[PDB]
RNA sequence: GUUACGGCGGUCCAUAGCGGCAGGGAAACGCCCGGUCCCAUCCCGAACCCGGAAGCUAAGCCUGCCAGCGCCGAUGAUACUACCCAUCCGGGUGGAAAAGUAGGACACCGCCGAACAC
RNA sequence: UUGCCUCCUAAAAUGUAACGGAGGCGCCCAAAGGUUCCCUCAACCUGGACGGCAAUCAGGUGUUGAGUGUAAGUGCACAA
RNA sequence: UUUCUUGCCGGAGGUAGAGCUACUGGAUGGCCGAUGGGCCCCACAGGGUUACUGACGUCAGCCAAACUCCGAAUGCCGGU
């Protein structure tokens, strides 16, 4: 199991751990997406920025 | 008037006036009571007026329990003065009331007269309250 | 028209200086305090103003010993 | 005097929490927990409407027959967490019980009848603790006032206690005190 | 002053080694105590100056 | 039945002795290389243990209830010196010559001093 | 190895405490007897210190049982909260008490020595 | 009012402003410093000529509510 | 890469909340009942009667920036 994360909101007005979680996820602009494994580190890293992104599993 | 005989500190901060009354939310002394619904500062002026209202209405025999005490002082700096020069001198007394706290409680034989005296008291308070009975 | 108060002293920056599992040198002071809120533990000494310091290199770790919060230095193994 | 247990339905809470409890409370259901010597704290949603109805009919202290997914259990209401304002029952506690089992409980005491007119009757302790069987629990017991003499106290030790039930409170706990009705020149003299 | 500054000098070499305080109301006489003299090399009596 | 009301001298002696022992213990302790020589004393016998407080174990021990010590017709000081030499020999066998003296909450002197000086001359440096 | 044993310890030092009832004196632990000697009382051989074994389980000590007081204490709910929604109201996802209840508990672990078949 | 010390504000690390809320300091002690050893208070009940709740004596209950030169805070009965 | 983020691990707190028979203060109503109040027989002995005031205590409900038997979430220090 693993996920695809797409950024929908932007980082203007966003607190700093949110922007850094986005940068750590490897995505920079809106509508940009990344695909990555479904461990606990990723689950927490997207838990921080759930309001800025949307995720869906593959398969 | 209800005034504490002494307070350890006579100039406190304004009581935090948020949340729901956790302690003191049940009718225990008498059978009918007035139970609050809004946050406020019930001064001893309000309490005295409400108690006299209840006593005037029932006027015969029955027990009125003021189970809130005004013991928190609100200060007021003298008029016509600018800002600064320190905090003022305390000159009225307050009970901090949350939504949920039974304020006045009454014991009296009949029903309608008791209810009417309780609403006569309610009209003297700066809040919305409701009459609550000794049973669930 | 005047306040009869308005004086205070400097903050003395008291408190725990090294927390649990933290490697220290021998001699590092570990917690500054007034009374004895933390009592000296194993291989930990106490200074004149009740400042706890480490009498040996190791890792800081707290404990309770007969209802007394204590601070101890644990010898880490030499690599 | 056996009291017939009341028959509710319940079903195991799938997942726990404040969100789950709020949702269940929103669907007209009461979250509750079974415990006792059944040694299994079991988390049960039950019908809010039926719970309130049976609490109306048989007070706070009444045996229930819970149907947990077909299994049949006897329960007794231990505590009810109720909102101070909205007055809805939020949570319930259910000891597991069986026949011939003494249990400690608190029973409301409602003064009955009229008193002598020159004085008012006033209760200090509305609830009295009793030891009694699961089925034989009285939902309420009465205390006699019929033209008392001048002001006197009443304690739990002189109440007509039911059969098969035992007082737990120390007998010298006052329940109802007749106190002389305040005169015209006595009623407004206290409170300031 | 009532607690003035005083000096202590070794008797056997007359060198002033220490300065301290004492109460004149309570210790009217010269204070003398066995202190350490760096050049005498040992502990010697020291008397108020 | 005859219920006694007072406190007995046994209680005060025992717990005051324990308090003195603990006050002492705030400042001495035993390692493997410099163990602790703890002493008990009663109206009949004197006891010694050689303790490594890192473990709560005992390395050597002696008392005045052994065969030879009860074989002495002498005085309580004689029993004390015998116990001292025996415990010194047992410590030396165990591989130790340095120790700290835990006098056990009794005042240093009398038979405890005799024991301690017997151990001192016998080879244990303390 | 057995012990209705004696010491020295440990435990986020009461789940170990207080109290109550019922037992024990092998060696031990005590009390007990005396002040010749070391040593001692801001007076007192009461304490401490030194010598002794006439009497004792009445205590101290230890053993067994009681939950009366003190102690410990969930599950669930609730309070509060981080972040996020949300035009005041309020809600969602994570964390989650205090009090109370069910109950628990009359401690457990270690190393030496004593007597005992050895 | 202006330097120093202690507390609360101060939002459980540290730090944090106002003519915010309360107080202290400008010393004292040749012992009230060092070490060695010993002890446990305050309060309460009971029994005692002055002597009264109260002064010193005796018995008991009493784990900290007393005391710690000196403000306050943190400590200290293992005792400081 | 020492920076920063996320997961896990090792920590120290006294805030929100709560509690108060756990302290310091405030504070509601009961209950018993003093000591001290008055009176009788008649002494200012002694005894009891009485709106007595009603110490202490106790039952139930409460309150606090400078209260705390308790007590989070976050943040903070370190490691990984
Ligand atoms: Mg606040
Ligand atoms: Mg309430
Ligand atoms: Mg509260
Ligand atoms: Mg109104
Ligand atoms: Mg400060
Ligand atoms: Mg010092
Ligand atoms: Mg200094
Ligand atoms: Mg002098
Ligand atoms: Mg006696
Ligand atoms: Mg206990
Ligand atoms: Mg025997
Ligand atoms: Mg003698
Ligand atoms: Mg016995
Ligand atoms: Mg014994
Ligand atoms: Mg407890
Ligand atoms: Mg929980
Ligand atoms: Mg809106
Ligand atoms: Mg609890
Ligand atoms: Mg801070
Ligand atoms: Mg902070
Ligand atoms: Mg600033
Ligand atoms: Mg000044
Ligand atoms: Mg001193
Ligand atoms: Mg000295
Ligand atoms: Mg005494
Ligand atoms: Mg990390
Ligand atoms: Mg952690
Ligand atoms: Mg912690
Ligand atoms: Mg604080
Ligand atoms: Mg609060
Ligand atoms: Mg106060
Ligand atoms: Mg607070
Ligand atoms: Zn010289």
């Amino acid at each position: 199991a693993e996920l695809k994360i797409t950024q929908v909101r932007s980082t203007i007005g966003a607190r700093w751990k949110q922007r850094e979680s986005l940068r750590t996820l490897g995505l920079k602009k809106i509508r940009q997406s990344v695909v990555r494994e479904d461990n606990a580190q990723t689950r927490g890293l997207i838990n921080t920025v759930h309001h800025l992104v949307e995720v869906e599993e593959v398969g | 008037m209800l005034i504490p005989r002494k307070v350890k500190h006579r100039k406190q901060h304004h009581p935090e006036q948020r949340g729901i009354a956790s302690g003191g939310t049940s009718v225990s002394f008498g059978d009918y009571g007035i139970q609050a619904l809004e946050h406020a500062y019930i001064t001893n002026r309000q309490i005295e007026s409400a108690r006299i209202a209840i006593n005037r209405h029932i006027k015969r025999g029955g027990k009125v329990w003021i189970n809130i005490f005004p013991d928190r002082p609100l200060t007021k700096k003298p008029a016509e003065t600018r800002m600064g020069s320190g905090k003022g001198s305390p000159e009225w007394w307050v009970a901090n009331v949350k939504p949920g706290r039974v304020l006045f409680e009454l014991s009296y034989p009949d029903e309608k007269t008791a209810r009417d005296a309780l609403t006569r008291a309610i009209h003297k308070l700066p809040i919305k309250a409701r009459i609550v009975t000794r049973e669930e | 028209s005047s306040s009869r108060n308005g004086r205070d002293s400097a903050a003395q920056r008291l408190g725990v200086k090294r927390f649990g599992g933290q490697v220290v040198k021998a001699g590092e002071i570990l917690v500054r305090q007034r009374g004895t809120h933390f009592h000296p533990g194993v291989n930990v000494g106490r200074g004149g103003d009740d400042t706890l310091f480490a009498l040996a290199p190791g890792a800081v770790e707290f404990g309770a010993k007969r209802g007394r919060k204590t601070v101890n230095i644990v010898p880490v193994a030499r690599p | 005097t056996a009291n017939i247990p009341n028959k509710l339905t319940a079903n195991v809470r799938t997942r726990t929490g404040k969100g789950a409890s709020r949702q269940a409370r929103r669907d007209g259901k009461v979250p509750a927990v079974l415990y006792g010597h059944g040694t299994d704290p079991q988390h049960l949603e039950l019908n809010a409407r039926d719970f309130a109805a049976v609490l109306r009919s048989h007070g706070t202290n009444a045996i229930l027959t819970l149907d947990i997914e077909g299994t049949e259990q006897l329960a007794l209401t231990k505590a009810l967490d109720v909102h101070p304002i909205r007055r809805n029952i939020q949570h319930a506690d259910l000891l597991v019980v069986q026949r011939g089992e003494k249990v400690t409980v608190e029973v409301t005491v409602l003064v009955e009848g009229d008193a002598t007119p020159g004085t008012l009757v006033t209760q200090d302790a509305n609830t009295i603790e009793i030891e009694a069987e699961a089925l034989s629990i009285p939902e309420q017991l009465t205390v006699s006032v019929e033209g008392v003499e001048a002001g006197t106290q009443i304690t739990a030790g002189q109440i007509s206690l039911p059969e098969g039930v035992n007082l737990i409170s120390d007998p010298e706990l006052l329940v109802v005190n007749v106190v002389e009705a305040p005169s015209a020149e006595a009623l407004e003299e206290e409170g300031a | 002053d009532v607690r003035p500054k005083i000096t202590l000098a070794c008797e056997v070499c007359k060198h002033r080694n220490y300065i301290t305080k004492k109460n004149r109301r309570n210790d009217p006489d010269r204070l003398e105590i066995k202190k350490f003299c760096p050049n005498c090399g040992t502990h010697q009596p020291h008397k108020e100056s | 039945a005859h219920k006694p009301v007072g406190q007995n001298i046994s209680e005060v002696r025992r717990n005051a002795r324990l308090r003195r022992h603990a006050r002492l213990r705030k400042k001495v302790a035993g390692t493997a290389e410099v163990p602790r020589l703890v002493v008990n004393r009663s109206a009949r016998h004197i006891h010694v243990q050689l303790v490594n407080d890192l473990n709560g174990t005992t390395l050597a021990a002696a008392s005045s209830i052994e065969a030879d010590v009860r074989a002495i017709d002498g005085d309580k000081k004689a029993h004390s010196v015998r116990v001292g030499q025996l415990i010194a020999e047992r410590a030396k066998a165990a591989g130790v010559e340095t120790v700290v003296f835990d006098r056990g909450g009794y005042t240093y002197g009398g038979r405890i001093a005799a024991l301690a000086d017997a151990a001192r001359e016998a080879g244990l440096k303390f």
